[PDB]
Formats: structure tokens, sequence, C-alpha cells
RNA sequence: UUGGCGGAAAGGCCUUGGGUGCUUGCUGGCGAAUUGCAAUGUCAUUUUGCGUGGGGAUAAAUCAUUUGUAUACGACUUAGA
RNA sequence: GCCCUGAAAAUGGAUGGCGCUCAAGCGUGUUACCUAUACUCUACCGUCAGGGUUGAUAUGAUGCCCUGACGAGUAGGCAGGCGUGGAGGUCAGUGACGAAGCCUAGACCGUAAGGUCGGGUCGAACGGCCUCUAGUGCAGAUCUUGGUGGUAGUAGCAAAUA
RNA sequence: AGAACUGGCGAUGCGGGAUGAACCGAACGUAGAGUUAAGGUGCCGGAAUACACGCUCAUCAGACACCACAAAAGGUGUUAG
RNA sequence: GAAAUUGUUGAAAGGGAAGGGCAUUUGAUCAGACA
């Protein structure tokens, strides 16, 4: 500055900021809202990411509602689960 | 395994976005050739974005290989997917948008017996 | 209907709405903000006081040559008003939220504002009449409010999940070591 | 010093001060 | 037919590689490596200890040992290029290393005869390192750089 | 002992640049106590690490380090040329480097 | 090779002394210049507090409280001097001036701190023989800077102090001294001796 | 732990005594390996904190009311258990 | 030769700035060094040019292989392509186990026009290829129609005594 | 001011001259390495506060173009003739 | 049920522009493969 000359202020700053910017990334990584490892077993790394598949699984498992599952993609849902448990039923 | 194959270099990974595509919605990003007599885009003023010319082109002994290796090949059916029987290394079945889910588990079962690659086995499938 | 963003328990938690509202939207957006995240009761207490003038709506975004006040103070800011129809339409959808509360057996005291949201709803084109002969618009900005109360339920998070540990040769090399040496 | 209160005081003021890196005087 | 096939078609075949020309020929090593001289490890587990160098194994790597009685470092192979060959020699020619190869290393805790043959030349390597004043105490301390060392005036 | 430094210290200077060009692909590294460009040969081939932390717990360790060798010389006053796998950060502009010993010409 | 330089101000040329510091701020280097008032200037006094009345005609015409700011102090004459040889508007140039601590006088904890010279801005070596100079001080003093006579104070006080401390060290180097040279006689001492030390 | 000095930004410097370690000043005995030929291979403190068991401490500010030495509104200046 | 004077006003400022005085100024010599889309070498792209190729147990001869040189560009010229509505042919093409459309810091191909796939939403039609045809591609025209902002909770709602 | 020719710009980026129609450099596909041009190497700024011979001190030096103007002169400034 | 435009949520940046080019840090996110 030109009042503080001997004060660090940018370097200050910096350093606040990324103090504060990775307590707030572990504060969001120990509540998982971050995404597993890839390793992990509840990673979906090479398989499809449905909004709607997870939360029909969430429901059957069985909050969040930003992500809603509608009725009529329920319904369709269990359709085709119907239609794979078919397919697995005429596999064995 | 595929086909051997050199390393795929891209001489522009980056997308050539239009000029002002970011300063306005109604201008979007596909490339246009900048056309005004007075465009710095067009005369080629340092700072300012790349346009495409045939200097970017990709080897031609890679030019349409997925990272995997393959050409991708778009199937819809099993009679479209046995045409890559005989050429199992140089090329990767790709399973249209529209296929339903039920043609597309008998895609796979008929790439599977084949050996063909799909580029999307996981598709509609919510097994 | 539809609501807005949503992210809590459903059955532990009640909803209100008011569409096609006839009140400012702006002042409202102004008082809804003011109790986001409050307790339910004190929220409701905060209203009546705002009525009452002993405390004042933040004015946060929509405040151009608002006037300052000295209730804004408690909130950090300097300028504050009182926008009573937005606070009584509030103040009527909070109501009617801790109504459906208590039709779900909720706990009316551990209720908080967990999502209360307003936009804007279709103009009232009135129009208006000017010097020379000229037509201006006099419209109405009405409001669409909607809110989703929630029990402040107790449930804290300690000692996650770890993530496995992808140790190269020479690391195991070194934990073997370290360990070897002196635990 | 002066007393335990200003000692305290002054302690965690250049502590801060260290840890925050806003010294006039030191780094 | 969601894409036509195309008219051409790549031939199946892998071609074979061309002859290459790139004949194995031997390593050449620096004038400061020679058996005997008492090398600075520079990386790895053992990074900074002096170590003596013994033999020139096939690999292309350096056959050392601390002695392990000495320092800890046992019969191991060190890249050449991740050490300094310092100026001190000891007459390695008590030592029958005839045994060691790169199959001997090959590793698919301590398998005994790494043992007995770390005994049979350490006890040897004593000989010589006892006979000079303080051979044994400069091997037994770690190499590192001080304040003020420049690596491209120093000697070793 | 108290010292178990195997590597020199080093500065990051800057990119190679003109005075209105920089080119990021190549770094001006400082290395301390070497004064002239026949010092400078000494380092060249030489390993640098810009060893830097982080928050994540990344593969075992906090603890990040860049890799690069010792292309060329610089100047007259002992400044080396630099290149790394990864172009060093702008922001290490003053930061310390290290340059091992290896690989060995001694 | 230190972690922070404390380069003792006396002697030396502003704009010599400001473009070595500036060039190690940026090189990632922690200076602080002590005794900022003892700092030296080339040509005749007059001369240099006519240069320093033209920088003090600048001033924002509407508002001259948002023109260029005449700091007074010796040290931050140096400090401009030393801001105009650094991008001080970026990011990099701020965070190499905030490695820069200038200071009149020796405030603590510099004082119990060795001092360093930058030769090749000392206006002994740089200078030539009877050419005039400008001491910092002086032209501070002449222009405002209103705290000369305190620094004085508190330099001869720490002067006094310091010189009580030299005595004492060369008592004990006297000491240390005599021990060496009544063991610089041993067989250890002749086999230094035989390894240049 | 003894005493003294340091107010420029002292927050450091010196000193008394005992207590327990270390000592590579010198000579011995044992360990080290497999991190597999390198991968900074992590060796500070930097603090906050869920807690771990011992101490010390027991206010104010704002709004509202009021004042008019102030005031466009904020602000200012008063008074009220 | 260098230096000083050798006039010139008016907001505060400029060898670019700091600053520099045995220079960081002036004249000159010697070197070292920094650096362009230039030069050399190599790879890749495209164009052009020069050779070769009916050989079948091989496909595509406007194809393939070898070799070399080149590459700025307004008007303009030539060529090759991408995209859209409708038509003839074909894939006995896709489709309620979800057509089209729309959304999507998810993926891939192309120098590019663009093309492909995943997820969400949707709910009834739509593509590839060979051709045919044209009301065929927008950033502008104080463009047309519609919608929407900032301004802005602002100007203002103070004539006619209450 | 007229004539005659030749170059530059138009249609043209890039390096340099802090900046820029008219200056200096420069055979424009995508890159890598080296070397350079013009200009530079105190710091801003990559690069010698290099070596060497002199000159100069300017109470607003110079860093700048020059068979350019103010410019012909004035000076108890200094240097070489 | 697009865009303009807006509300809420989550992330992030902000010392008199914003945007864009090259490169990389960091955070978030994410595809592919078996001598």
């Amino acid at each position: 500055s030109k009042n503080s000359i001997n004060r660090p202020k940018l370097t200050s700053n910096l350093h606040h900021k990324v103090h504060s910017l990775n307590k707030k990334r572990a504060q969001r990584e120990r509540a998982g809202l971050l995404k597993p490892a890839r390793s992990s077993v509840n990673s979906k790394s090479g398989e499809i990411k449905s909004v709607a598949l997870d939360l029909y699984f969430q429901n059957k498992k069985n909050s969040i509602t930003t992500r809603t599952l509608s009725k009529k993609r329920a319904k369709k849902i269990e359709r085709n689960l119907k239609y794979a448990t078919q397919r697995k039923l005429l596999v064995d | 395994a595929s086909l051997p194959h050199p390393k795929i270099v891209k001489k522009h990974t980056k997308k050539f976005k239009r000029h002002h595509s970011d300063r306005y919605h109604r201008v979007a990003e596909n490339w246009r050739k900048q056309k005004g007599i007075d465009s710095v885009v067009r005369r080629r003023f340092r700072g300012n974005i790349s346009q495409p010319k045939i200097g970017y082109g990709s080897n031609k002994k890679t030019k349409f290989l997925s990272p995997s290796g393959h050409k991708t090949f778009l199937v819809a059916n099993v009679k479209d997917l046995e045409t890559l029987t005989m050429h199992t290394k140089t090329y990767a079945a790709e399973i249209a948008h529209n296929i339903s889910a039920k043609n597309r588990v008998v895609i796979l079962a008929r790439a599977k017996a084949l050996g063909i690659k799909v580029t999307n086995p996981k598709g509609r499938l919510a097994l | 209907a539809r609501y807005g963003a949503t992210s809590t328990n459903p059955a532990k938690s009640a909803s209100a709405r008011g569409s096609y509202l006839r009140v400012s939207f702006k002042n409202t957006r102004e008082t809804a903000q003011a109790i986001n995240g409050w307790e339910l009761t004190k929220a409701q207490k905060y209203l009546e006081q705002v009525l009452d003038h002993q405390r004042a709506i933040p004015f946060r975004r929509f405040n151009s040559s608002i006037g300052r006040t000295a209730q804004g103070k408690e909130f950090g800011v300097t300028k504050a008003r009182w926008p009573a129809k937005s606070v009584k339409f509030v103040q009527g959808l909070l109501q009617n939220a801790a109504a459906n509360a208590e039709a779900k057996g909720l706990d009316a005291t551990k209720l908080y504002v967990s999502h209360i949201q307003v936009n804007q709803a279709p103009k009232q084109r009135r129009r208006t009449y000017r010097a020379h002969g000229r037509i201006n618009k006099y419209e109405s900005s009405p409001s669409h409010i909607e809110l989703v109360v929630t029990e402040k339920e107790e449930a804290v998070a300690k000692a996650a999940e770890k993530k496995v540990v992808r140790l190269t040769s020479r690391q195991r090399g070194r934990i073997a070591a370290q360990k070897r040496i002196a635990a | 010093w002066r007393d335990g209160r200003h000692h305290t005081y002054k302690k965690a003021k250049l502590m801060k001060q260290s840890k925050k890196k806003t010294s006039f005087t030191r780094f | 037919s969601a894409q036509k096939a195309p008219k051409w078609y790549p031939s199946e075949d892998v071609a074979a590689l061309k002859k290459t020309r790139k004949a194995a020929r031997p390593q050449k090593l620096r004038a400061s490596l020679v058996p005997g001289t008492v090398l600075i490890l520079l990386a790895g587990r053992f990074r900074g200890k002096r170590v003596v160098y013994l033999k020139h194994l096939e690999d292309n790597t350096l056959l050392i040992s601390g002695p392990f009685k000495v320092n800890g470092v046992p019969l191991r192979r060190v890249n050449a290029r991740y050490v300094i060959a310092t100026s001190t020699k000891v007459s390695v020619e008590g030592v029958n290393v005839e045994k060691f190869n790169v199959e001997y290393f090959a590793k698919e805790e301590i398998k005994a005869e790494r043992v007995e043959d770390q005994k049979v030349v350490d006890k040897a390597l004593i000989a010589e390192i006892k006979k000079t004043p303080l051979l044994k105490q400069y091997l037994s301390a770690s190499f590192s750089l001080k304040n003020g060392d420049k690596p491209h005036m120093l000697k070793f | 002992a108290e010292s178990h430094r195997l590597y020199v210290k080093g500065k990051h200077l800057s990119y190679q640049r003109s005075k209105r060009v920089n080119n990021p692909n190549v770094s001006l590294i400082k290395i301390e106590g070497v004064a002239t460009p026949q010092d400078a040969q000494f380092y060249l081939g030489k390993r640098i690490a810009y060893v830097y932390r982080a928050s994540k717990e990344v593969r075992g360790s906090k603890i990040r380090v860049m890799w690069g060798k010792v292309t060329r010389t610089h100047g007259n006053s002992g400044v080396v040329r630099a290149t790394f796998r990864n172009n060093l950060p702008a922001k290490t502009f003053g930061a310390s480097v290290r340059i091992f010993l290896y690989p060995s010409n001694i | 090779v230190e972690p922070v330089v404390v380069i003792d101000g006396k002697g030396h040329l502003v704009g010599r002394l400001a473009s070595v510091v500036a060039k190690q701020l940026l090189n990632g280097q922690k200076i602080v210049v002590v005794r900022a008032e003892e700092l030296n200037i080339s040509g005749e006094f007059f001369r240099n507090k006519l240069k320093y009345h033209d920088f003090l005609r600048k001033a924002t015409a509407f508002n001259k409280t948002r023109g260029p700011f005449h700091f007074r102090a010796p040290s931050r004459i140096f400090y401009k001097a030393l801001r105009g040889m650094v991008s001080h508007k970026t990011a990099r140039g701020k965070a190499a001036l905030e490695r820069l601590k200038v200071f009149e006088g020796i405030p603590p904890p510099y004082d119990k701190k060795k001092r360093v010279v930058v030769p090749q801005a000392l206006r002994v070596l740089r200078l030539k023989p009877g050419r005039k100079y400008t001491t910092l001080g002086k032209l501070s003093t002449s222009v405002g800077w209103k705290y000369e006579d305190v620094v004085a104070k508190l330099e001869a006080k720490r002067k006094v102090s310091s010189a009580e401390y030299y005595a004492k060290k060369r008592a004990f180097t006297k000491k240390v001294a005599s021990a060496n040279a009544t063991a610089a006689e041993s067989d250890v001492a002749k086999q230094l001796a035989a390894l240049g030390y």
C-alpha cells in the first residue's frame, strides 16, 4: 500500500485466501459433497449418470428435492426394469 | 487392442470459436470467417483468436481414429454391425442415438459375439 | 406443483405457495431474503415487528435511492425499509406453512425456513397517458412466492469415510521403515 | 512486560501478525 | 443404415518392422568410475551414503557395498549416473564378485544367501578400510551440501 | 547431520521472453553460486524440481513436485534455461527450485 | 544466500541501490534497508532539491488529494526510487515490493542483525572523487520531513549501545585469539595447516 | 531458577544456580538390507478445532423511548432500571 | 570537442518511467550475450510439379506409391465441401423397451462449415446414401413482428384553502 | 511549384523504433530445435552495473534526428590542436 | 416449452472495466485397457 508500505498487503490477502479456500474445500470434502475416487465402489466412472435413476434407486432403497423424479419417469423406469428383469429371466 | 498407430497429435485441441461469440448471445460459437475489410481477426493481428487453416490438418495416418485407435462406425441394427466382421481391429461400432433399448441389447449380443468394439455400450441400459 | 430448488426431507417439511400475487416483486424479494433460513416463530415475530416499525427489512439488491435508516444497523446495512404489503403477503404464507406443518405432525418450535423463493409473475399491463398524446406502460410487478419450512433436526457429521490410499512402492517401503524404526 | 494481561495481549498480537503475514517490523 | 460402409477398407495385417540396425555395444564408463572407488549415492533409499564400487554389472549398473557393517548399505545396484565417484579408492583385489550378476538381483524376508554373501564380501572389504586412518568413520557418515558449497568447483 | 541437502538451491526468474512476448515453454533459473556461463555448463542436464505444497493429500503426500531439466546457459551471469514437463506457473517468479546433482559426470 | 538481507543504507547511491534492491526483490529475495537518512545521491544539494521540487509541482489540479503523493521521509524517497524500477501495478510487482522494508535509523530487531553493503551502489566505489553529492536526510529535512533530530538522537543512543557491545565482543575475540594461538602449534593444528585450515 | 539491561517497532540480549540428557575429544560391540537401479519421497511450525484434565473470569453494544449543543435521511450529542 | 547562454508563456508530467554523473551521458574499439511469423534441419497439413502403377491369389484409377518445391492477400476467378424445406429411388433404415424437438462445464470425429454419442426432458413421428428441386444458411439494413432488460422501486402521484 | 523515372502503402500480418499510415528489419501453413536480423543488455525488460581509450558537471545536462532551426555569435568552463 | 430476462441454491472472482490469445498452477469434474 501507500500508507503502510512495510506491511505485506497482497501477500497477506493471498495467504488468507488460500487458507480460507482450502478450509472451505476440506469442509465440502468431509461432508462428502464432492464425488468419490474413481476406484471407489460408490463412483460412476464408465457408467451412465442419471438423476432420475439415482432418485429411483434411492426411493427403492428406503432429502434432496431440487433433484426430483417425476411420477411419469418413475413409471417409465419401473416398466423398463420389468423388461430388464424379464430379459434376465429368459437368460436364467 | 487396435490396429497399430502412432501418437494421435491434434495440432489445435481448442475449438475455433467465432470472433465475438462470447460478447453476444446472438453470435453463435459456430466458426465464421470474419469478412470485414478491417477485421483484425481477418488481418491476423497479434493477440486475436486463431482461424482455421489447412496447416492444422491432422495426420493422414491418424485422422479419423478415436483415442482407442478405431474409426467410429454408426450402426443401427445387426445387419449394419456385421459389415465390421472382417474389420474389427480398424473400426468400432457406435450405436445410433435412436436405437431402442431392446434393439441395443440385441446389438450388444451380436457385437460381443463377433468381437466388434462398441463405443457406447452403456447406452440406454438401466438394468 | 413444481417448487423451486428443494434440499430438505419431505416428511419433516411443509410448503406454502402464492402465485400471480399482486405485490411488488422487488420488495417481496427483499422481505423474503430477510427471513431466509430463520426459525419460523422468530421470523413471524420479526415480520410483525416490521409492521410495527420496530425493525426494518434490509433492502440489499433493489435499493437505489432508498432512504437510510438506523434500523438497518442490526443487519449491517444502512438502507432498509418496511414493505408492509410484501411483509403481509409473506406473513400469510408463513401462517399457511405453519398450518401445513401442524397438519403433518411437525414440531412448530423446531421449524425454520429452509427455502423461500420469490420471482416475477406475469405483469399487469396497465397504461397511462402522458404529455403530447402519448401512451406509456403503468405495469404492476406481481410475485410468485414459495417457501418450505423444515424441522431444525439435530444430526451431526463427525468421523466420515476415508479414501483408499494408493501408495507407490517407495512410499510403502518408507512407511514400513518408519514403523520398523519406531512406532 | 507490564502485567500478564499486557503480556498475553502482546504475544497474541505479534503471533497474529506473524501468522497472517501482516508485520511492519518483521516478516 | 445409419452410415454407408466406405467403398475401401484398410488391410488387417500388421506390418512387420524394418530390420533395425542398432547394435548393443557395451557401455563406456567414465574415467572416475574404477572398482574400489568410494562413491556418493545421490538418490534412493540411501541418498548421501558413501559406498564402495565393486563391479560393473551387465545391466549397465554398479555393484556397490556400503559395506553393510559400516553404514548399513548392502550389496545393491545403483545407476552409474546417480552417483559421484570420489577420489578415495580401496584395493578391491581381495573380493570375488564373480557370483553377482543381473540374475542374482531378480526379485519376482531377506534371503539368507544374500546375508552370507554380504558377510563374505564385507569382511574382506574391512581389511582395506582399516588400513587407512579415517576411512571407516568417513564411510559411516552421510554426505550433504553445506551453505556455500558449489558443486561445479568441488573436487571429489 | 543437520544438513541433508543433495540439491543446489535455485530461483525461478522468468520465462523465456522478449520485451513484449514471453514463452512459457522455456524457463530461466538462477542457480546459487553460479556467476558465469562457463560455470553453468556443469549443471546442464541436471534435474530440476519445483517442490510446492498443496492441501489435498494426493497419492500419499501433501507435497507436489514439478520435474524438469537444465537445457543450456543464458546470458553471461550464470542463468540457465530449463524446461519442465509442465511449464512452471507464472506465480512462481521468485520461487525456489532444486537442482539435483544427477545425472552425474563426476 | 541469506533469508533476509539487511542493507545498511549509509553511503549508497539512491538509484543504484534502488536498482540492486529491485532486482533482488523480483528474484524472490527479502531485503531490508536501514539508515535511509544517510543514503546518497549524485549532484550538488541544490540540484537535487530542485529536482524534488520539480516532483513536488505535480498534483492533480482538480483534486489535489488524488494526485501524486509526495512522501518526504528518506525511506519513502528511496521507496519511490525503487517503485519506479518495478512493475508495481501488477500482482508480481506488488508481491516483490512486499519483500522490501525500508526504515530511517535502525529500529529493532535489525539493530542486533548484521548489516551489509552493496558495493556497486556505494558512493565511495562509484562516484568519482571531488564530485558533489547529496545526503538524503538533509534533502528530506529541507523539503518537509520533520524527524531528522529524532532519528539522530536515537542513532546516537544506538551507537552508544553498539559500541558497548563491540567492546565486549572484541574482548572475547582477544581471549579466543589467544586460545587458538596457544593451540596453534599442536599436532592437530599442524594437520589442519596441511589442509589449508 | 538468579540478577541486570533493552520503549524506535523495546517482545530481545546478557547472566546465577542446581536438575536431567547428549557429547564425534578417544577407543570398542550390535543393528541397518527387500524403498528391489531414481521418482521432494514428506522429517518445520502454521494455526483453528471434535475432544483429552487443571486453572482464571462473571460485560456491553444496537434497535425502540428520550435530548437538541446536531440534523435532509443516516449520522451527531444527551437522558432513562 | 564537450559544457553554459543562444527566449517562451500559461491544469500537473515526462530521454517511455525510475533514475543515472571515472554514467545508466557523449565519441570510438573489442568481444560476449538477448530476441522475430526471417535463415538451417526435422516432423505434420494442403497445393503444385515430376516419375511409377491394369499386377492379381485382389477392393477405391478422379485409387495407390515414390520424389521435390512451395504456402501473405481486398476486388475478383477457379475448385472441393458442410447445412436446410420438399420429390424419385434404396437401406425389407430408426421409432411408445420412446420419433422429432429442447436442455446439458458428459464424450468423440473434422482445419472448418459441421457431424457423432451419453444423461435429462419429451411424447409420435424421423434419418443415412444416390439423385431431383428450391421461398435453402444472418450480427447488423435508425431492418419487420413479438418478447425482455438496465434505468428503477427511480422521475413522479405538490393546481382547484381542509 | 511542373516534368520523368523508380520504390513504399492500397490488399499486409510479424521483430524493432516506449507509442504510431510514411522509419529500421523481415519469402506469413501447424509445430520442435538451433541461429540471427533491426534494436538492444542498470531496473522496469530477455541480455555484460563487460573490458578499453578519452571528453563532460549543466541553479531543470544529455541520452535525438544535424550540407534542420532558434544557430551568427556570447563565456576569466574544460580539453586537444 | 428455447433465448433474452429473473428468483433461490452451490461454487468462485472482484483495490476505478468486462471480454479475448498462449502457457501452466490450483479446485471441481470426466472418458478409455489388458504381454
